[PDB]
């Protein structure tokens, strides 16, 4: 059968206007009609959406669903079944904030992706990376300042450690076999790892090139964690498609990104959260030392990306109980670029990042019915979205209604 | 009864799948180590298969499993950790020897004779019949 | 001693005509005379071939002699001595259908080649690949969506999983030592494997280039499994000599193939068989999902190959009890390319592929005595050879008579 | 349906007489009636057996079906599929000689057993030992007088090398998982192995005990290869059930064997064959040095076992092309004990050895229809059996007729 959201103000994002009193008609999992007709509803579930905004369900392009606590070291060493359990609330809470799809950046696997798709578990559709690739002593290596690691994969582990061209090549083939949808690598130092300062680069160009080739071979792409313009530039020229964080770009690297057609997924909200509640939520004292420097240029970088004409996706990257602040990223972006853009990042641009242009992030005929129904107009008050589930009262996923609030 | 490998073969197995009911270990030291491992990981008691069963591919229910040396090593390591061994066994033969080796509870036990039962009462050993499962597996 | 097929109509393939009442004289294992003389037979076994077509014994360029059941996963896991035993009828039946030579594309080894050649076992001469080479998660990787290890060689295993330039180099040197005649790899997604969609490529160009080198070093070639024009172009540029299946060529790739002097071996019959009796004969349900798409472009591709001028060999690639349909490939090709071509693909073109030009696939002086005697004329009715056999009453192999029907 | 052998002279073994003009009625796989009635055959396959001896099909308690050549060293190293192929002729010939069951003493596995039971392959029912257990440098160790060795089970290998209590324990549990029906061990030096003189013993009493226990735990027994009375005595005290060869007993050991209820399976024909054609058929020169001694006391031992009242079964132990000589063991035993006793060793006693008392080795109601039809009377001329398959014209196996000669 068939469902009609009636009399909503449909958000159309490429023109940037509400379309008032437009009905939208769902058959099965897909949108069949968007019109301001009196519509011919014989056996349709009518949900009355008068004076309320209906827009495409949001896409978060950088989450760690399995990051149930803020020390990613100790997250990795928690027992498997507990690691899994603890992700469930995280998933549920994402969905009710309006997020109908997430690109998980290391941790989530194909089993979790199936769990939501078969209905076994409530949450967003996951686009899994499997495990992030990290070189030894890299952003994914959580060993404190002897070595030989570890036979087999803990379900709590964000990353795996692999070095060498043949090593990475294999690892990518293994991850794609295990059903990843894209490949995440760490291509610079970070904040949450013990031994790497943020300014230095990770992986040789030979390794990154091998990885990008093996991903392309399986008709997907590489996403890459990378802060400085030096770290970004190399990664992009090796052929990576999306850059994660990217807090310390220069315009030279920004220009190179635009030119190559590479995307960026800023994750500003995680730095504010780790500012307030950093050493407080159990993340090592010398990791909170590293967080002071990246949030500075963080806001500033957004302008640079916008100036160069680089597409920016929505990303949170929140760990542990800081997971609640997910929606706040809308606000931060709205402050710097217009809140049309802030919304675009979680919809149209996001949908392109995950290769579902036309499929998600748009209310149009043929598209998947992933809808959010919003009390108020985000186009003028960004707060209706950025206030943590406050003002979202319906969530639709693949046709079916999943939240009523 | 724990070994679900088809009648091939004999490869394989590295790590513990969280959906696995059992592990395969043989030998007196092997079991001893496995018991210590299991208790370190936080088991409250130790379960062993001392007989053929129903839900495994290769073992007919009539015959016994584990040497008396193995079972008795298992019981000791469990007692050293102030717990006991529970033991899967059908026939009076398989039951008796398990109890003689000092296992505290016997699982299923569908094919006792009063000889084994009497021996069980004497040693202070319990039984846990599971009759419902066989009705369910019948239908 | 010496043998005479008297008064036959000898099929000459490069001219495309029967030569009536030509006698053919066999001494030892070789053809010594083809003539329409009254011939001078003192102590020759006269076999009377009046009004019946005598042609070269057929060559199949793609078979799996050891594929005794349609699930190649379970085929691989079957006990060694049983895998061996069950290939015996397969071999026998192939010979009875007129196939005097087969190129096995993974599975059969040098021991099977020996068993036929010493007469310990009835079948076609085998040109063994040993085991096909497959990357991890490739068309030869039969592990479900874990990641164990393996690595003793099951005698029912079609392929082996090897990654990396050195890995593949070693693998080829091993396969050639055990006595492979040519090297098979998987360069693309496939149908009969669990985890690889058909549209993606397999192996880096370094790996394939390595492989081709090690093959050429032992004075043989590589055969590569590939479907799409993208997969085929890259393989051909790396220097593979024969392409298997090739159902989804564009003409740009076919042009390249012709240019490089590469062959194709289409296997159209297998898809028809897997259409009818796919899930029925125990091949996993999501493999029969993938079979729908490749048979479409299958017949079309034949034209593409013929237009660009790419030599086409005969191939069956049938698994399990679907082995019976082997000869039906003649019909399929005849229907697109005329039956002179269809006969050429299993004789003159085939013999060139297995580097036996002038040794097999031609009735001429000095050639090996691999002869089929046919009741009817295949030049006008393709049915006389494409009918389970039915109409083949003599098969000669290296001089001696092996089937009387 | 149903079958009748009519008017035959049924051999009854426990009373030791022919029963003339007795009909035997087979339904399915079992014997339903043995009677000298005019029998009421409506739709029965009548096979006319007037004036011919019908007796139970023979059981040979010690064969090596996989021993396709006389050098067990080189037999083990032959490629897998070739090892399998070569056993097919061997099995077929055994069946034609009247042997409807064989107890394989290392080499044959469960899959071969299945091959015959499912009728994939013609031959006797097999009771597989899997692989003989042998200590390092024992009768099953074929390494020249060094080390590393071997990960994987060659299908042409008679034995495996395992040492120590936990080692042999595991070895037995494995062999039974793979579906051995009984367990073979080497308990003494032998003839066909490079490094062990025949006089000395193999395995500790601890190992043998462990082995016997694990056998008994799987409701089967242990068969043990042992020559000297010292080697025999110890094995019997450890609780092994049958003794292979046994050529150099003293009566003290024999007495103990009787006391424990242990059988013996002498294999005298193999030493005569190795006498004539030893170094000739490719068995190493210092192995044929060892064969001189054992045949001496061989005929003499038979008396000792008889005297002590130790049950003897029928055994050949023939290797390679010397397999042909299988039936000659009848004549050899008939020469020393009566030819009644010689037929008993292949029937009633043999069926007890393989735990099939009342099931095989007797023509009686309810027994399995494993029958041989014989031209002449073996109770007076032992040559009607011991002339290979000269004088056997029907062989019935599990009801159905398998040889017509
Ligand atoms: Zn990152
Ligand atoms: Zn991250
Ligand atoms: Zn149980
Ligand atoms: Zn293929
Ligand atoms: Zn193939
Ligand atoms: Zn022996
Ligand atoms: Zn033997």
């Amino acid at each position: 059968t068939i469902t009609v959201l009636q009399g909503g103000n449909v958000l159309d994002l490429e023109r940037g206007v509400l379309l008032e009193h437009h009905h939208v008609v769902i058959d099965g999992e897909r949108i069949v009609e968007v019109t301001d007709r009196p519509v011919d509803l014989p056996n349709a579930q009518a949900i009355d959406v008068r004076g309320k905004t209906v827009m495409p369900g949001f896409i978060d392009c950088h989450v760690h669903v399995l990051a149930s606590n803020a020390n990613l070291g100790v997250n990795a060493t928690q027992p498997n079944i507990l690691a899994a359990i603890r992700s469930l609330p995280i998933l549920d809470a994402m969905l009710s904030r309006g997020f109908t799809s997430v690109r998980d950046a290391g941790g989530a696997d194909w089993s979790l992706m199936q769990a939501v798709e078969t209905g076994l578990v409530s949450g967003p559709r996951i686009f899994p990376s499997g495990k992030a690739l990290s070189q030894t002593g890299g952003h994914g290596d959580f060993r404190p300042r002897l070595e030989p690691c570890s036979c087999c994969f803990r379900t709590g582990a964000i990353a795996r450690v692999v070095d060498g061209v043949e090593g990475v090549r294999l690892a990518v083939r293994e991850e794609i076999q295990k059903g990843a949808t894209q490949i995440k690598i760490m291509a610079s130092g970070g904040v949450a790892s013990p031994t790497d300062p943020i300014a230095n680069t990770q992986y040789s160009e030979d390794e990154i090139r091998a990885i990008v080739d093996e991903a392309e071979a399986a008709n997907t792409y590489v996403m890459a964690h990378a802060y400085t313009g030096r770290a970004i530039a190399r990664a992009v020229r090796c052929g990576v498609r999306t850059i994660e964080h990217g807090n310390l770009v220069d315009e030279a690297a920004a220009k190179l990104m635009h030119e190559h057609g590479a995307f960026v997924v800023p994750t500003l909200v995680t730095y504010d959260a780790l500012a307030k509640h950093g050493a407080e939520f159990g993340m090592p004292p010398e990791s909170v030392a590293k967080v002071a420097s990246v949030q500075q240029k963080g806001r500033e970088s957004l302008e640079i990306y916008a100036n160069a004409g680089v597409k920016m996706g929505f990303g949170s990257d929140l760990l542990g109980e800081m997971h609640a602040f997910q929606s706040g990223e809308f606000r931060i972006r709205a402050e710097v670029l217009g809140n049309l853009e802030a919304l675009r990042s979680a919809t149209t641009v996001a949908a392109e990042i995950v290769n579902m242009q036309g499929q998600l992030g748009v209310i149009a005929v043929g598209a998947i019915a992933d809808l959010v129904v919003l009390d108020g107009n985000p186009l003028e008050d960004i707060g209706v979205v950025a206030d943590e589930g406050a003002r979202v009262e319906y969530v639709l996923q693949r046709g079916t209604l999943v939240k009523r609030q | 009864h724990g070994d679900f490998r088809p009648r091939g073969l004999e490869p394989c197995s590295c790590c513990f799948r969280t959906g696995a009911i059992a592990r395969v270990v043989d030998g007196v030291e092997g079991v001893r180590l496995a018991v210590r491992e299991e208790i370190q990981k936080g088991a409250t008691q130790i379960k062993i298969m001392a007989s053929g069963g129903v839900a495994s591919p290769t073992d007919p229910i009539a015959n016994t499993q584990y040497s008396e040396d193995e079972i008795r090593a298992i019981v000791d390591e469990a007692e050293a950790a102030n717990t006991y061994v529970m033991a899967h066994a059908y026939t009076g033969r398989a039951i008796a020897r398990a109890v003689r080796c000092g296992v505290r509870t016997i699982e299923h036990g569908n094919l006792v004779d009063e000889a084994a039962a009497k021996l069980m009462h004497e040693h202070g050993a319990f039984v846990v019949p599971t009759l419902v499962t066989y009705d369910a597996l019948a239908k």
